[PDB]
């Protein structure tokens, strides 16, 4: 039941430690176009929030 | 111009960072995932220029 784009919802997300590494198996994952930060380098980033 | 001339682009992806003063010369498709892509530039597979 994910919300609409006019309509969305932000999940806040701060105590957990994040790797993407393994959630590609949830979905089909048409699109993973992404900026500057390497997708790669998403596991290892310390981001404060 | 409204577009700009294509003959002047730049590298994204590799898997090994630059060493000082070397050529990367080099049509290939970054391979951002375990699909082994021949070429077809999608998902995970990725143009660098
Ligand atoms: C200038 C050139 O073609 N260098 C190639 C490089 O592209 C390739 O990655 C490597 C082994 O794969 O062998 C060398």
């Amino acid at each position: 039941r994910f919300a609409s784009v006019y309509a969305w919802n932000r999940k806040r997300i701060s105590n957990c430690v994040a790797d993407y590494s393994v959630l590609y198996n949830f979905a089909p994952f048409f699109a993973f176009k992404c900026y500057g930060v390497s997708p790669t380098k998403l596991n290892d980033l310390c981001f404060t929030n | 111009k409204v577009s700009g001339n294509y003959n002047y682009l730049y590298r994204l992806f590799r898997k090994s960072k630059l060493k000082p003063f070397e050529r990367d010369i080099s049509t290939e498709i970054y391979q951002a995932g375990n699909k082994p892509c021949n070429g077809v530039a999608g998902f995970n597979c990725y143009f660098p220029l």
